[PDB]
């Protein structure tokens, strides 16, 4: 969940 | 909304310039290689291949009009098949062997002593060989990828529709700019998406073998590779 | 051969005429296996009339229906469940839905997976006509210029001829031919997590796979 | 040999 939604968000 | 209003054109030079890099692995060549940990060399390779490919999805015409869960699913589901898919169009030039890095190249004699190799491997080179047979070229290669990215997830997805479409349309384009007829576009784009569904099977090999199990698997290719579990495999 | 020699018109006739039977049922990967069971032996006829496949040497035919043939009884099942939103038919007798999938593991991972398969061909108004069109291109392209290269130029050229029989533009027949493709890796996908778990729970000594059944699945693994 | 080796012959 977490670590792939704030690669996500640059 | 402005993925659907590219021209084929500014389609393909929009994906020509997400194009991620091409990586290079920690291996050394001053001294001996042991392949008691490929599979080390590959995972992190693959983990830093992983980042730059979420960036090259946000930069997929289309793809960021997507919610996050979606950009999510997307991403989770065709991650090891665009990762398969990309090594597959830089190992054409070199039949028979597998070009994961420019300086990590393999052969066949290697799939050894790890389990699950030979079998992935002797797809890899036929899936490459089909593709070099095929004479893929460089435009046709990153709109069957960013293909994969959008199909691979099994109020309407009809946007992510809309860009399939786009896609196709692009890689009819780019044949007739070539100079093929009608026929031979048809037949093509048939082909070239065949292929993908190869790379779907080749990817879900890929799976279950990585997730029966040094190897010592990252932080995010744990999520990546759970994402396929209790979705899909087998307790 | 054969297959090249026939026309587009002609080859619909044949793969229509090739089509196999709706089967009935005979716990309940007990009965999904005995129904396969007795499909894949009409599968295998099927395939020897579809044009071209006889064309190939035994060897390839062999590995051909060892990898095509649960992609095969997918989308046969996803065809013949397109009158049916939200439940899947194996057999006219026997209509799952979605729920009918707990219990045994992995079954109600893949029933979601061929009830949107299935919604899909239902959204894009699939025909007979393109179905057996599908359905021949799986067997050809399950392996692994050349014989089946051709062959399966010849199905395209035959889907297209279709489509555009049907009004479809220049612009819709490449759209609807890549899309019509894209859903077979979905069957693929789900035809590679099915084989999966079959293993699995054979391993497992759950449920009692046939003869064939076993051949088949020991031929991916 | 395999029953599928079989049934394509006959
Ligand atoms: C081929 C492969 C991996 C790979 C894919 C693309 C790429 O650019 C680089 C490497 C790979 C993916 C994730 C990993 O953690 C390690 C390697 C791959 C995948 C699964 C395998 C399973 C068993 C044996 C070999 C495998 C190779
Ligand atoms: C859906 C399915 C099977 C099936 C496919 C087509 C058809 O016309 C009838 C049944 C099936 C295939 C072989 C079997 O021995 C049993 C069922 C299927 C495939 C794999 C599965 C794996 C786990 C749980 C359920 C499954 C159902």
């Amino acid at each position: 969940h977490k670590i792939l939604h704030r690669l996500l968000q640059d | 909304s402005l993925a659907l209003s590219l021209t084929a054109d500014q389609m393909v030079s929009a994906l020509l310039d997400a194009e991620p890099p091409i990586l290079y692995s920690e291996y050394d060549p001053t001294r001996p290689f042991s392949e008691a940990s490929m599979m080390g060399l590959l995972t992190n390779l693959a983990d830093r291949e992983l980042v730059h490919m979420i960036n090259w999805a946000k930069r997929v015409p289309g793809f960021v009009d997507l919610t996050l869960h979606d950009q999510v699913h997307l991403l989770e589901c065709a991650w090891l098949e665009i990762l398969m898919i990309g090594l597959v169009w830089r190992s054409m030039e070199h039949p028979g062997k597998l070009l994961f890095a420019p300086n990590l190249l393999l052969d066949r004699n290697q799939g050894k002593c790890v389990e699950g190799m030979v079998e992935i491997f002797d797809m890899l080179l036929a899936t490459s060989s089909r593709f070099r047979m095929m004479n893929l070229q460089g435009e046709e290669f990153v709109c069957l990828k960013s293909i994969i990215l959008l199909n691979s997830g099994v109020e309407e997805k009809d946007h992510i529709h809309r860009v399939l479409d786009k896609i196709t349309d692009t890689l009819i384009h780019l044949m007739a700019k070539a100079g093929l007829t009608l026929q031979q576009q048809h037949q093509r784009l048939a082909q070239l998406l065949l292929i993908l569904s190869h790379i779907r099977h080749m990817s879900n090999k890929g799976m279950e073998h990585l997730y029966s199990m040094v190897v010592p698997l990252s932080d995010l290719l744990l999520e990546m590779l759970d994402a396929h579990r209790l979705h899909a495999p087998t307790s």
